[PDB]
């Protein structure tokens, strides 16, 4: 059970949520580009 | 006078330049059981004799990192180090320890000096002793 | 130019003394019991909400003023 | 020149940052509550306590003649 | 006055922990200057720089001490 | 208003640059649908949009739209990290839980923060938000 | 020379004497704290100001105070 | 003498960080433990006091590491043979330029994506794999996948070696202190093997498809690598030493053999990479050597050398009792073998580096001065990283692993009983060579600029002629013949010679040396004698000085002594490390600024079909290179025209991290200009703020350490430059063409 | 013995070495016989010489 305290520490999860709010970015700029106000 | 052999020494540059002629130079002497090998505090190793040994240094704190290498890497711990100021007078001044007892442990007979019988927070302003040449600390 | 520029660096210079000499008036020359409950003693005593409030505001401005710029660039 | 001014109100904001702090921790923070004791300009309190280089307001008014110049610059 | 597990405040207008509040360990006994012993939550400064704690728990007097319960 | 500047589909240079606008996806479109939605902002003599934040509802989308949407996700960061913070405090070792996270109360949270701003006022003025002057460690003033 | 005060909340645990390398403070019989001991400075004029001694002292804003003043050749550290 | 399962694998202690140190293993109390975890990972004396236990430690995190290698190497593969176009380069050398790294396109990031040649859209990769891998006879994709899967292969057998080598079966100490076998492993066995398999490899398939290619045949129309070794008809169709088999080679009758291994010299003048026949000689004549040299040391069978012997026989009328003990502290000590192997490694690839420009060993590299460029600066950099490093590591061995009892009157404790002469002298030097060569500088900046051309340091003024360095390019010039009478060319043409050609570029020229040769050689002098300074006295002081007789009790990684003694700030070997990182990058910023310049002003151009070469800026060194005010607008202001206007290209890249790197050394100036004092202070007034709302941290914020303050000051510093001086030269080199 | 480096004038404790460049006879009887270091010369003689 150690590897869940291990995924648990803080660089982890960090790292982990850098990468998903990433590619929510990278997802929503490669759907819909070029958004600088709302039409 | 100071009595004590020479360590044996092949000779370093970080000895004695002309403050210990000039103004002041420090001695160290010890007892030892046996011949071993000791580091210089200033730099190098150099080989204590039997008996007594008495060294000549420019710093009382060179003297004292001796006298605690003396008391810390020995396995029979030399603990009867005295430490002396010497004079281009020729006046030899005994230093440490003073009372014949090592500082960390109390004696009777020690004065006490740089007490204060207030707290730290409770020095006066030094708007309060200005044009006196006095700090709030000597008051 | 080396008129403006002249008088914006003595400038900069004098405000930086003010606030040095304001300090040294605080080290040798402040009395906390004639200034009792005043302005300077309550600034004294509110002096992490000012200091706190300016390490805000100068992380709002370096923050949006360089994420704009680099943005840009 | 809208964004060069929010880089100006930056550095004057972040020098009066830097000033202020010297200022009203001159007499004394929770990390050096004596300083008004040692006086405006001395070179530390040691590596004891966690380490307290550049604590004086002396140091302060130092550090901000950097940001003075970046601000005027 | 003060015993073992109330918890104070503390009044030196000095201490890292003023305004921070600590529990009472032990009183010592009478003719010593600061008889409580107050320990804390969080640590203080103290150590060498690059130290990773500090010290936890401190000596006051009694008119140091704010009790709050 | 703005007589200084002019709508991007009279200014010249707008459509001078519009006409060739680099398509930054794989969509071809990408620089027309670009053109599009940029020939309706609000643009300089030198073609590029300029925003306006003065507060002009019909500018809603230059300021106010993406400033209100970042106040929702901040305070939506912000609670989340506070009471995540509040919870783990009554523990044996809250430093441990700061950094190595646990993961069932913090998810927990993180789907609890639909309703922010509500909790913010029922926490502040149930005086669970703002502590007192000396309740809070000081410095030696 | 430096300037070494030592104030009431000593509670004569002997590590400002222990950490000072040029032998400035002793400790000397006291009835303030439990040990009964409390640290003096009779030799500041061998002081070089390192504050060692203020690095090991436990008490939360510590007992013992260097203050840096008149600088001679052995407060300066001088072999020369 | 291998342990049985010392340590057993268990997920556990993965999830509490802090297990390796006694203090850290408590929790975090300050945020300073955080920092202090990272920073004490990789010290494995200090976490424990048996040296068996560290032996085992750094063994498997040497196949940690091996394994990390292999990964990047197997990525660089995989990188040129998918997203690559060695096909289509290896058809078309001078058309298209090299190009292994695909960006996609996303937020307007295609356009770095550039025009390449031959339909492609890439970076232009400047790492020189196109020419090592054209050296090395590769053909296809294929094959490129084929090593990046065996290299992932490795890296993975590496990940098992280090994992068996520490928790299963592991040796014991004498296995390590065994260094007289290990040496003859590593000299017989390592380099020597390795380089006659390569220099096998090399006859056997790096030369066909290489000199079919300079021939004129097309790729696809040469088969594949293997079919040579299936049939040895294709090897006497083209070398036609290849008919007598291996009987010449064991009956005394090499030169049957002088036909696939030459002593030509100089380069191909096809593609202007060193002579392949060449290289496989050589190679060869490294392995017999070094299988010879792998003979020395006594292993387990009574014939060889003891290396203590040797050492204790080494003592003379000056130098007291000799080598006598220094087997003891190099078998012992860890720190000790890793200084003096850094120190050599780092010169090792400084001198990769100043060989391998003027001797290019790989074809088509040279007249791809972008490559030259980057190869020549990277290498040098990496060497004075670990010449530092070497400094550092001696000061950890003098403060941990020195013993005075154990050193009596050898060479090492006649070093700490004269290092005051020692210092005192290199710092006399330091000074002479800062006044005599920078001050030449400034004589000739204050001469130009008070219209005195005549009164200046130069070659139309007060020469300074290097004649020393002439006289031997001028032995250079007339070795092969007379004192190398069967080398066919000279070692190098930069040494004197003519001029190689390949394409309408130039490779190599003999590089004149004039009075601005002399006067920035003796500015490196300078430069490396100073961080030569600083390092030996943070080595030679790291245990006491004068001023701090017992820092050795201290540490090597400690801040100060206090503000006493007149203050005692960066005595430490560590600050010492701290301080000569930033003079050897000083001094390698000097270095490579004059191996830019004068290879674009001297060397590299364009050649004229009659002969002629326009250099690339037009023979400015010798006139521009003599001031200041030269370097700074001819050089630098100049050059830097390339990396400014690279926006709205696909060079733009190297503009934003040409802004990147000014960021960085300008954010590392907050760390090296103030102390921790202020930094905690405004942290209690933020703690303060943060009370008021109740998010106060249990993990209590603290201001980094005096000696973490400098380390970031220093790194974002060496970074910041690093970055912007790559960016600088990359966006030059890829737009002189 | 043949070791050339000494102690300085016999004290191994003064920050100096007996060396063939410090205190050789060459040195002695060079560096003594400088118009700074001749004995009996009085000063004016040293200051012209020199
Ligand atoms: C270009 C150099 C530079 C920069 C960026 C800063 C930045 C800052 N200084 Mg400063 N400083 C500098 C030079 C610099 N300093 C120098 C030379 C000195 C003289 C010693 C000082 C002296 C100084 C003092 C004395 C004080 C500051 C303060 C500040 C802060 C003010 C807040 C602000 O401006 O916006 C916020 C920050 C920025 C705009 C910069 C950081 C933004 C980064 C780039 C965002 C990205 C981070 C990135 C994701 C991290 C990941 C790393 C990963 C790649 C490994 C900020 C952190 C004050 C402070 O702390 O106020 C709160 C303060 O009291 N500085
Ligand atoms: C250690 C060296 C190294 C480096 C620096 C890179 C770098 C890169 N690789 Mg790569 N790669 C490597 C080793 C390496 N690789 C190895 C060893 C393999 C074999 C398993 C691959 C297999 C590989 C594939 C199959 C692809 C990349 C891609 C990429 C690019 C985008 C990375 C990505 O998708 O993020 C993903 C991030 C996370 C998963 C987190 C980037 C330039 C992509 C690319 O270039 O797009 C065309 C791509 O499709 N790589
Ligand atoms: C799945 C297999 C496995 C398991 C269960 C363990 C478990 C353990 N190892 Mg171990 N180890 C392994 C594989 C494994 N290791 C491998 C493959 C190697 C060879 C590199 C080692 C080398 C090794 C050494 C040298 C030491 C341990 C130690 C330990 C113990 C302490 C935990 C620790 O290191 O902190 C947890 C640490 C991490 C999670 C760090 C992760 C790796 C960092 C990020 C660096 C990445 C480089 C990596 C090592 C190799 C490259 C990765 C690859 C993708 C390219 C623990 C019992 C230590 C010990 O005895 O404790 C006192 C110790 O000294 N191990
Ligand atoms: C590790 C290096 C290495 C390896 C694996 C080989 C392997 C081979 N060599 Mg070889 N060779 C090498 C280095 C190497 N060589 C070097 C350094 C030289 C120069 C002295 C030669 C000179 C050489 C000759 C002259 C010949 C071979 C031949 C051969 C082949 C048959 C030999 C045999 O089975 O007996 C075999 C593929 C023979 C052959 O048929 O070539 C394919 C042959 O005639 N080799
Ligand atoms: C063969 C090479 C080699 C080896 C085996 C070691 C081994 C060791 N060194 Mg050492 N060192 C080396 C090269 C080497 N070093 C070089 C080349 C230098 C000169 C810079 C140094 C300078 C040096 C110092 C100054 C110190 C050590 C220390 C140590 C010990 C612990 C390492 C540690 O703390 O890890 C943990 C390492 C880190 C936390 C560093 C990571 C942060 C770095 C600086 C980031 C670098 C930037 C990166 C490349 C790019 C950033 C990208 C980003 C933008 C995303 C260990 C014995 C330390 C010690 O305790 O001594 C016993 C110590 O004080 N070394
Ligand atoms: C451009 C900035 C600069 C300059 C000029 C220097 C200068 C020097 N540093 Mg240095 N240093 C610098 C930045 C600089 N540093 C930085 C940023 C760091 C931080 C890491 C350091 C860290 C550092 C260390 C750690 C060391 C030095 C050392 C030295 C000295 C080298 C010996 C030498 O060249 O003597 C000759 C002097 C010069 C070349 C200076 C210029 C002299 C000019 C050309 C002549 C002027 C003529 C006349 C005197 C003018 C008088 C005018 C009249 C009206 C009075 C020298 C005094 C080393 C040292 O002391 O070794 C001996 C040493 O150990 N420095
Ligand atoms: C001191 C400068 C110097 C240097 C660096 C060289 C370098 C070289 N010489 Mg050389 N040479 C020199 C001076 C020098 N020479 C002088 C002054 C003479 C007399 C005029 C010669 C006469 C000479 C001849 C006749 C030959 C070389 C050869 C060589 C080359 C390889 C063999 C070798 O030296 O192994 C050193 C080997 C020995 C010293 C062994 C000698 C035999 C003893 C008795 C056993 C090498 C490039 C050879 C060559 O052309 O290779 C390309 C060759 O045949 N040299
Ligand atoms: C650039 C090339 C042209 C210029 C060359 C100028 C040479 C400079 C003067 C000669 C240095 C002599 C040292 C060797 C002579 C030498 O090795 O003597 C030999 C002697 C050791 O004698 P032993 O017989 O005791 O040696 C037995 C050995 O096996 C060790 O145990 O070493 C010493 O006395 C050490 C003192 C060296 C003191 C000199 C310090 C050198 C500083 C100058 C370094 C300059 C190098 C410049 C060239 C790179
Ligand atoms: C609520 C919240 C917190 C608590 C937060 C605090 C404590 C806030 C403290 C606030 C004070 C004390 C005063 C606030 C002053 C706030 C102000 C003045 C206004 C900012 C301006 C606003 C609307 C108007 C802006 C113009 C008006 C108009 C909208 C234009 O179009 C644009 C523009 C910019 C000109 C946290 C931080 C703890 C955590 C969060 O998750 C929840
Ligand atoms: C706009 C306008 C107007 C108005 C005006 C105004 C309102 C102004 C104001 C102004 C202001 C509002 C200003 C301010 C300034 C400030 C400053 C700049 C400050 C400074 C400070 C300092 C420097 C301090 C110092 C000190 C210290 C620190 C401590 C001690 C004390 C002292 C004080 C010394 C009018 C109506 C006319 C008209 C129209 C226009
Ligand atoms: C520095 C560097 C580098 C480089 C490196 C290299 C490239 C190397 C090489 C190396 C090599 C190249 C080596 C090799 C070696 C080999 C070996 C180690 C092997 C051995 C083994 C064995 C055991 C064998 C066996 C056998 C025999 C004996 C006989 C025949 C058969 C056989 C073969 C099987 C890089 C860039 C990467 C990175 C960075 C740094
Ligand atoms: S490093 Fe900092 S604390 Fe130490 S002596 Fe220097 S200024 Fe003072
Ligand atoms: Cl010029």
């Amino acid at each position: 059970d150690g590897l869940k305290s291990f995924l648990s520490t803080a660089p982890v999860m960090i790292m982990a949520l850098l990468t998903f709010t990433a590619g929510i970015l990278i997802e929503f700029n490669r759907f819909y580009p070029d958004l600088l106000f709302h039409p | 006078e100071l009595s004590g052999q020479p360590p044996k020494f092949g000779g370093s540059t970080g000895g004695l330049l002309s403050k210990a002629n000039r103004e002041e130079k420090y001695a160290i002497t010890w007892t030892s059981a046996s011949e071993q090998v000791f580091e210089m505090p200033t730099g190098g190793a150099a080989i204590m004799n039997e008996g007594e040994n008495l060294l000549y240094l420019a710093r009382k704190e060179q003297c004292l990192a001796l006298g605690t290498q003396l008391r810390t890497k020995f396995k029979p711990k030399i603990q009867d180090y005295k430490i002396y100021r010497v004079y281009p007078s020729g006046e030899v001044q005994y230093l440490h320890p003073a009372d014949g007892v090592f500082p960390e442990k109390v004696n009777e007979g020690r004065e006490a000096q740089g007490t204060k019988t207030r707290r730290i927070g409770q020095n006066p302003e030094p708007v309060t002793i200005k044009f006196s040449g006095k700090a709030p600390y000597e008051v | 130019a080396a008129l403006y520029t002249h008088h914006q660096y003595i400038a900069g210079f004098l405000m930086v003394g003010a606030f040095a000499h304001g300090a040294i008036f605080f080290v040798r020359d402040y009395d906390p019991v004639a200034n009792k409950d005043n302005v300077l003693a309550r600034m004294l005593e509110h002096k992490e909400a000012l200091i706190s409030h300016l390490s805000w505001v100068s992380l709002f401005l370096g923050f949006h003023t360089l994420g704009l710029y680099v943005h840009n660039d | 020149d809208f964004l060069v001014h929010h880089a100006i109100a930056l550095g004057l904001h972040t020098t009066a940052l830097i000033l202020i702090k010297g200022a009203l921790d001159a007499r004394g923070s929770k990390l050096m509550p004596d300083k008004k004791d040692f006086g405006y300009s001395f070179p530390c309190d040691g590596p004891g306590r966690g380490g307290t280089c550049d604590i004086s307001a002396w140091d302060a008014f130092y550090l901000a003649m950097f940001w003075m110049l970046n601000t005027l610059g | 006055a003060l015993n073992r597990g109330d918890k104070v405040r503390i009044k030196r207008t000095e201490s890292y922990w003023y305004g921070d509040v600590g529990t009472v360990a032990s009183v010592e006994k009478s003719g010593i200057l600061y008889p409580v012993i107050v320990r804390f939550d969080r640590v203080n400064y103290n150590g060498f720089s690059g130290s990773a704690s500090g010290v936890n728990t401190n000596n006051f007097a009694e008119n140091e001490l704010e009790l709050v319960q | 208003d703005f007589a200084n500047l002019t709508p991007c589909s009279e200014n010249p240079a707008y459509l001078a640059k519009s006409k060739n606008f680099l398509n930054t996806t794989n969509d071809p479109n990408s620089g027309k649908i670009r053109a599009e939605r940029y020939a309706s902002a609000l643009c300089g003599p030198e073609g590029y949009p300029h925003l306006i934040v003065d507060g002009r509802f019909t500018h809603a989308g230059d300021f106010l739209i993406p400033s209100i949407l970042f106040l929702y996700i901040a305070g939506w960061i912000g609670w989340v990290g506070r009471s995540y913070l509040i919870e783990i405090r009554e523990s044996k070792n809250p430093e441990m839980q700061e950094v190595v996270i646990n993961v069932p109360l913090a998810i927990k949270k993180m789907l609890g923060g639909f309703l922010w701003p509500l909790a913010a006022v029922g926490e502040y003025t149930s005086g669970k938000l703002v502590m007192k002057d000396s309740e809070i460690p000081t410095s030696p003033r | 020379s430096h300037s070494v005060k030592i104030y009431d909340t000593c509670i004569g645990c002997t590590q400002c004497v222990r950490a000072c390398p040029l032998d400035v403070l002793e400790m000397v019989p006291w009835d303030g704290c439990k040990a009964a001991q409390i640290a003096s400075s009779p030799r500041t004029e061998d002081c070089v100001g390192c504050k060692r001694c203020e690095t090991a002292c436990p008490t939360d804003f510590l007992s013992i105070r260097v203050y840096l003043g008149a600088e001679t050749t052995r407060s300066m550290g001088l072999a020369y | 003498s291998v342990d049985n399962n010392p340590v057993p694998t268990s997920f556990e202690k993965w999830g509490k960080p802090g297990h390796f140190d006694r203090t850290l293993a408590r929790g975090p109390k300050t945020t300073t433990w955080i920092w202090n975890l990272h920073a004490n990972a990789h010290d494995f004396d200090s976490q424990t006091s048996d040296l068996e236990d560290v032996s085992r430690k750094i063994f498997s995190a040497h196949f940690g590491h091996l394994a990390v290698v292999f990964v990047w190497l197997s990525g660089m593969y995989f990188h040129g043979a998918k997203f690559s176009n060695y096909e289509g380069w290896l058809a078309d050398p001078t058309h298209i330029k090299p190009s292994a790294q695909v960006v996609w396109p996303i937020v307007g990031q295609g356009i770095l994506n550039g025009d390449v040649g031959g339909g492609f859209h890439g970076i232009q990769i400047t790492s020189g794999l196109f020419y090592l891998w054209r050296a090395s006879g590769f053909t296809d994709s294929y094959q490129l996948y084929c090593t990046a899967i065996g290299g992932l292969v490795m890296a993975a057998l590496m990940l098992f070696a280090g994992w068996f080598h520490y928790h299963v079966k592991a040796p014991k100490l004498e296995w390590f202190q065994n260094v007289e076998s290990m040496m003859n492993h590593h000299l017989a066995g390592l380099l020597g093997l390795g380089s006659l398999g390569w220099a096998g490899h090399q006859i056997h398939v790096s030369m066909p498809i290489n000199k079919l290619l300079d021939a004129g045949v097309a790729p696809k129309d040469i088969p594949l690598p293997h079919e040579f070794i299936l049939e040895p008809s294709k090897m006497a169709e083209l070398y036609p030493s290849f008919a007598q088999g291996l009987t010449p080679f064991f009956t005394l009758n090499w030169g049957v053999y002088s036909d696939f291994l030459t002593f030509k010299g100089g380069l191909n003048p096809v593609t202007g990479g060193l002579w392949l026949s060449d290289t496989a000689h050589h190679h060869l004549a490294i392995a017999v050597l070094f299988i010879i040299a792998g003979h020395m040391y006594r292993t387990n069978w009574g014939i060889g050398h003891s290396m203590k012997e040797i050492l204790e026989a080494h003592k003379g009328p000056f130098t007291g009792e000799g080598h006598k003990g220094l087997y003891e502290i190099l078998t012992t000590s860890w720190h000790a073998q890793l200084a003096i192997n850094l120190a050599l490694l780092g010169s090792l690839t400084i001198i990769v580096a100043q060989h391998m420009y003027a001797m290019p060993p790989y074809p088509y590299q040279a007249i791809d001065y972008a490559t030259q460029l980057s190869l020549f600066t990277h290498h040098m950099w990496i060497g004075g990283f670990l010449i530092v490093g070497a400094g550092a590591h001696g000061a950890i061995f003098m403060v941990r692993d020195y013993d005075p009892a154990k050193n009596v009157n050898n060479l090492l404790d006649r070093m700490l009983r004269h290092r005051d002469a020692i210092i005192s002298h290199l710092n006399w030097v330091c000074i002479f060579l800062g006044f005599h060569s920078f001050g030449l500088y400034i004589h000739n900046d204050t001469m130009r600029a008070l219209g005195r051309p005549q009164d200046m340091f130069s070659d139309t003024a007060i020469q300074l002629q290097p004649i020393f360095a002439q006289w031997v390019q001028h032995l250079h010039t007339l070795a092969p013949g007379a004192t190398a009478p069967n080398a066919l060319a000279t070692a190098s043409y930069a040494f004197g010679g003519e001029t190689i050609a390949v394409a309408g570029k130039v490779a190599m020229m003999p590089i004149t040396l004039g009075t601005a040769d002399f006067m920035v050689h003796h500015i490196h002098a300078f430069t490396i004698h100073v961080t030569a300074l600083i390092l030996l006295k943070g080595v030679l002081y790291a245990r006491s000085s004068r001023l701090v007789p017992d820092k050795a009790n201290l540490g090597f990684r400690f801040p100060c002594d206090g503000p006493g003694r007149g203050g005692t700030c960066q005595v430490s070997g560590w600050d010492h490390v701290f301080l000569g990182l930033f003079w050897m990058y000083n001094s390698l910023s000097i270095v490579i600024f004059h191996f830019s310049w004068k290879m674009q002003s001297d060397v590299w151009g364009t050649v004229s079909p009659d002969g002629s070469v326009t250099h690339v800026t037009l023979g400015n060194f010798a006139q521009s290179a003599i001031t200041i005010n030269g370097w700074l607008r001819d050089f630098l202001w100049a050059q830097a025209a390339n990396v400014i206007n690279s926006y709205g290209s696909a060079l733009s890249a190297y503009g934003i991290m040409f802004l990147a790197g000014h960021f960085v050394f300008a954010f590392s100036l907050m760390f090296l200009f103030s102390g921790r004092g202020y930094w905690q202070e405004l942290i209690e007034s933020i703690v303060w703020a943060h009370n008021k709302l109740n998010v106060a941290p249990a993990i209590q914020p603290r201001a980094l350490s005096i000696i973490q303050g400098r380390a970031v000051g220093v790194a974002h510093y060496l970074l910041g430059g690093i970055v912007t001086t790559w960016a600088f030269f990359l966006a030059r080199s890829l737009s002189i063409g | 013995s043949n070791q050339v480096v000494q102690a300085y004038n016999g004290d191994p404790f003064v920050g100096h070495l007996s060396t063939p460049i410090s205190d050789s006879a060459f040195t002695r009887t060079f560096i003594g016989n400088l118009p700074a270091y001749r004995k009996g010369l009085s000063p004016i003689l040293r200051g012209l010489e020199v």
